[PDB]
């Protein structure tokens, strides 16, 4: 229940459950799969 | 007018209580908010990307030379580094997972640590990299180090190695800050056969290392970190 | 979920393990490309390292002191505490605030709770009841000059009244100029060759008043007030490497000279345990 | 018979080909794209030159030794110079856009050494004072020339401490930005794809860069006996989606 | 009795709060509205009617006459009137709009500057109006002038022009007290051709401006204004 | 939900989302549309 | 060249208009290709019809 009415005055968001990794740890243009050579 | 009693606790300030506030700008309008590329959601995303550690420790005020582990040419059976696996301390303490790690105080799950070889294309060289898990001490000899966790490594045209810690271990978490009862063991490489290096070359190669998590990780119950202190406020 | 599958001897030509890290990517090597395991499962969700999480409890952000005293022929209410003020900066304390650079843009409503104690360190018959005003002076209004001015009279400006002792709470909407707020910015006001430079330039969000409302007793008292922030709704873009040498200024990157080594020294060889 | 090893990247009326990389990084995940009216905010039809400013700028060779610490190119700066891209720039009150960056450094299969390629976006450098020096402007954008982290302090200029990033972080750690390493056993060039990336839709180009390219070496360059003791480095970088609006009369900025 | 816990600011007293009271005048009944014309309900809607920039601040004490500006016959490529676009300062700073945008922190929008000529009839002009976007200094001729957003007026049957100061700005929020980050630009006006009067006519014509905000417009987070004050409350 | 009786005790109204400057702006006799001649 | 050398040549077509560019910087601003030497042993530059009129004079 809000009690006001302003959205800043709510309580802490809630879990992003969202987490890929991806953008960090493989930001490579072409596609590299795990298990063929990394440089052909 | 509605009956109350009031409990212990009423009054209190919790630094991490979660509640609902009046909003001291009633109706006002944030920004709009455009797209930014690179949003984080959770510290888990960013601890999977590897990081370079200070393995060669040995010197006497910071430099770029710590980062780089030496070769030596034609020596056999012989170490090359040894660490413990402390991921709170030492080597670990100033990479980005040893600097993450230190915000939590436990943490489980398996750790990702790569060689990525740097010597002249016309060298060769196998070498061994072994995990003890917990219980027996740092090997002190190839013969002892290949009895556990190990992986030869062929230096080749692909540059780099992936070895994992996989987790080992009978209580579930271990704390982040070096303990005994907790500890994880040793990490320690040695020449297999040996570098050789080609004709018109000559010195020292090196290896960078790096480390990050695998997806295996789990990191809990936040703290402050011994990383960072302070003696009067900043001003401008 | 699995934390990991069963997995037994290989004998390949396909090696998920080696790799060349000169390609910028970290490749998801898993335990079971290396070893024989058993499945295990997580039992985990990764909730506390969620940034909402994260940046979501209270931290203190200022400490401050103003003092309840006879202002007869004082020639300057500000320089005797008889009011204070907060440029409002989150730069201040470094305990959150290297929380916070751990990403370039932040974006967040604040919560602030404002504790407010009083001291009589010298002789006092009693301890007096005072009620704090703290009022948020935006950019461009008038700046109290004094201790009961006319500015005090905030009368469209969001002004909160509480007991020393006790505490005042409220949240405030993200009231960033941009998108989001700039953890650091390699830029300046504007293309001047003597213009600051940083982020110092970029907030610049007013400052924050305190002042006692009870005229002055026989005694002197001493209230000190201590501002803490709490980040709620987090969005943070673009992770950056930790903050390694300690904080010489609010808002520039600056690090002391003749610092000390970070990185700790080992006692032994690098063929050490 | 495609390689990961070999490319080509045809940009306007210039084109660069590898016969030696290892991939691409497209930070973050993203391609430069032009900027969506959503996300618009200054009501101005903006001016796309397209292929007048959207080549290939090769800039002035560095020179790899073995005592050498790195090297730090910020952006747009670096290209404040150069043809058409450079003169909008200063004509224009806003500007937006992404590069490619292609570092390149040959040398034989007897040398070692291993640089690192990184792009850091918002890079608010250090002063060498101390306490709450600034680094003053023209420190701070240094034009085609970029900054040399071997150069001595100077006054108004930035630390130029590599361990430490220019910023109180560690050498280490800078990994978690988009970056490639160009290994001599390996590797010639490294090459990035940088997206926009801002607080705001659109930006002055003048007063605020928004990343710096920074090439450090990381592995000494070692050579051959009686081999020349060094390797030349080439940076050359193409603004992408290029963006310019309002127009007017034309900057004037220090020194 | 239900069990209760009370938080942190209970007790306080938050001058933008909204809640409920109880009424001291239980069961009153207040007048009957009647209809009154001119009934406002946004301050946008207001900022919107155009009122007169007191441009022409040059005297010494408030006068009619600074609202004035002045044009001289037979000048050609000169200028005739100059200033930065700080609405909430300067010559803007007492105009309807100067005065509103001064109760808000932050304001973003087009606005729209129009002059009216008061000329003789039978004398005719031509003026460019410039506003230059920020980054460039206030020009100092008309060519560096023309290079910007600008309009050629032609003076004529139709009285008045209306140039619009369209929005340029990266940051989508500029601070209404001056500041540089944040700084819109200039706003001058040069002869084109010159003015002209008919026979027997002589001396100077003048033009009066006007500003007002287009629909463009948004204002947010209220403050206080500098322009009022007080040292002791006022008495009957 | 008021827990009072009177209308006064209430809180604050809520946004007119009203809306219309003619009223200020153009109060003319005959209707003058933008782009037509001013004076005709 | 010897297979185990190696060599980074820019070729730059400069149309009709400028003079003969002076230096790569000069150079680098028209039509113009990165060569990487390699096991590709030749590069293909192509000198695009760049012209107002649509016929040139052999001589
Ligand atoms: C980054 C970053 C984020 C911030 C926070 C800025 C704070 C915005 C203004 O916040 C307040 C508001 Cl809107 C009201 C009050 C207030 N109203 C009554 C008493 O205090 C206090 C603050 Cl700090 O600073 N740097």
């Amino acid at each position: 229940i809000n009690y006001y009415k302003d959205a800043a005055s709510t309580s802490s968001a809630g879990q992003s459950l969202s987490m890929d990794p991806s953008k960090f740890t493989e930001p490579v243009k072409d596609l590299m799969l795990k298990g063929a050579p990394a440089l052909n | 007018g509605l009956p109350t009693t009031t409990l212990p606790g009423s009054g209190q300030f919790l630094t991490t209580d979660d509640r609902q506030s009046p909003s001291a700008l009633p109706n006002y309008e944030p920004t709009p908010r455009i797209h930014i590329p690179g949003k984080v959601h959770n510290l888990l995303e960013i601890i999977q990307v590897d990081t370079l550690i200070p393995m060669n420790n040995t010197h006497t005020k910071d430099e770029v030379n710590s980062y780089l582990i030496p070769l030596n040419a034609n020596r056999q059976n012989e170490q090359v580094f040894g660490t413990n696996l402390f991921i709170g301390d030492g080597v670990f303490k100033t990479t980005l997972l040893g600097e993450i790690v230190q915000y939590y105080t436990h943490w489980s799950g398996s750790l990702r640590f790569s060689l990525m070889y740097t010597g002249p294309a016309l060298s060769s060289a196998k070498l061994i990299l072994a995990y003890t898990p917990p219980g027996a001490r740092g090997p002190q000899d190839r013969r002892e180090a290949m009895l556990g966790t190990h992986v030869v490594w062929d230096i080749g045209l692909q540059s780099t190695i992936v070895m994992t810690i996989p987790w080992t271990s009978g209580v579930q978490f271990r704390y982040t800050d070096p303990d005994t009862y907790t500890s994880a063991g040793f990490l320690s490489c040695w020449y297999q056969t040996s570098l050789i290096l080609p004709p018109e070359t000559t010195g020292q190669v090196y290896l960078l290392s790096f480390i990050s998590a695998c997806p295996d990780f789990k990191l809990r119950l936040m703290k402050d970190t011994q990383t960072i202190s302070q003696t009067v406020a900043l001003t401008e | 979920t699995v934390a990991s599958i069963s997995s037994g001897p290989k004998h390949t030509q396909k090696v998920p393990i080696l790799t060349a890290n000169e390609t910028g990517a970290t490749m998801p090597v898993l335990p079971s490309d290396s070893i024989e395991t058993r499945t295990t499962y997580m039992h985990f969700n990764g909730s506390e390292t969620d940034v909402e999480c994260f940046l979501g409890r209270a931290a203190c952000v200022h400490v401050t002191e103003i003092q309840n005293k006879d202002a007869t022929g004082i020639d300057n209410h500000r320089e005797a505490k008889l009011f204070n003020d907060w440029k409002i900066n989150l730069s201040s304390l470094v305990q959150l605030r290297k929380k916070l650079e751990l990403f370039t843009y932040v974006r967040f409503d604040s919560e602030y709770t404002i504790l407010a104690t009083a001291s009589q360190p010298d002789s006092a018959n009693y301890s007096s009841n005072l009620v704090v005003q703290a009022m948020y002076v935006p950019p461009g209004a008038p700046n109290p000059k004094e201790w009961d001015d006319y500015t005090w009279q905030s009368a469209s400006n969001p002004s909160v009244f509480f007991k020393v002792g006790d505490t005042s709470r409220f949240s405030v909407p993200y009231v960033g100029l941009a998108s989001a707020y700039n953890c650091f910015y390699d830029g300046y006001s504007h293309d001047d060759a003597e213009t600051q430079y940083g982020i110092t330039v970029l907030n610049h969000m007013g400052s924050m008043a305190f002042r006692i409302v009870n005229e002055h007793d026989e005694h002197k008292t001493l209230v000190k007030i201590r501002v803490y922030h709490r980040a709620k709704h987090v969005e943070a873009w673009i992770p950056r490497a930790p903050r390694a040498l300690p904080y010489t200024s609010i808002g520039r990157t600056n690090y002391p000279k003749n610092t000390e080594p970070v990185i700790k020294k080992r006692k032994g060889d690098i063929k050490s345990y | 018979g495609y390689s990961d090893r070999v490319q080509q990247i045809t940009l306007g009326n210039s084109t660069i080909t590898t016969q030696e990389a290892a991939n691409a990084v497209v930070c973050y995940a993203e391609w430069p794209e032009y900027l969506p009216d959503v996300d618009a905010s200054d009501v101005n039809k903006t001016s796309k030159p397209d292929t007048s400013v959207c080549r290939f700028y090769t800039l002035d060779s560095k020179t790899w030794t073995t005592g050498s610490k790195g090297w730090c190119w910020k952006l747009p700066d670096a290209l404040k110079d150069m043809g058409v891209f450079g003169q909008n720039m200063f004509f224009h009150s806003l500007g937006r856009s992404g590069y490619t960056v292609h570092v390149q450094c040959n040398a034989t299969k007897f040398h070692s050494g291993c640089l690192l390629v990184v792009v850091i976006p918002e890079h608010q450098l250090a002063s060498h004072e101390g306490g709450n020096v600034s680094v003053k402007y023209t420190f701070t954008h240094p034009g085609e020339r970029g900054i040399d982290l071997s150069s001595a302090n100077e006054v108004g200029g930035p630390v130029k401490d590599v361990v430490y990033n220019m910023n109180g972080t560690l050498l280490g750690n800078l990994l978690i930005f988009p970056h490639q390493f160009i290994n001599l056993r390996t590797n010639n060039t490294a090459t990035i794809v940088i997206p926009y990336i801002n607080s705001v839709p659109i930006d002055s180009m003048t007063r605020h860069n928004n990343v710096s390219l920074m090439v450090i070496p990381i592995a000494p360059l070692t050579v051959p006996t009686g081999a020349t003791p060094s390797l030349p480095i080439t940076v050359t970088i193409a603004p992408m989606c290029t963006e310019f609006s309002g127009i007017r009369s034309k900057s004037i900025v220090p020194q």
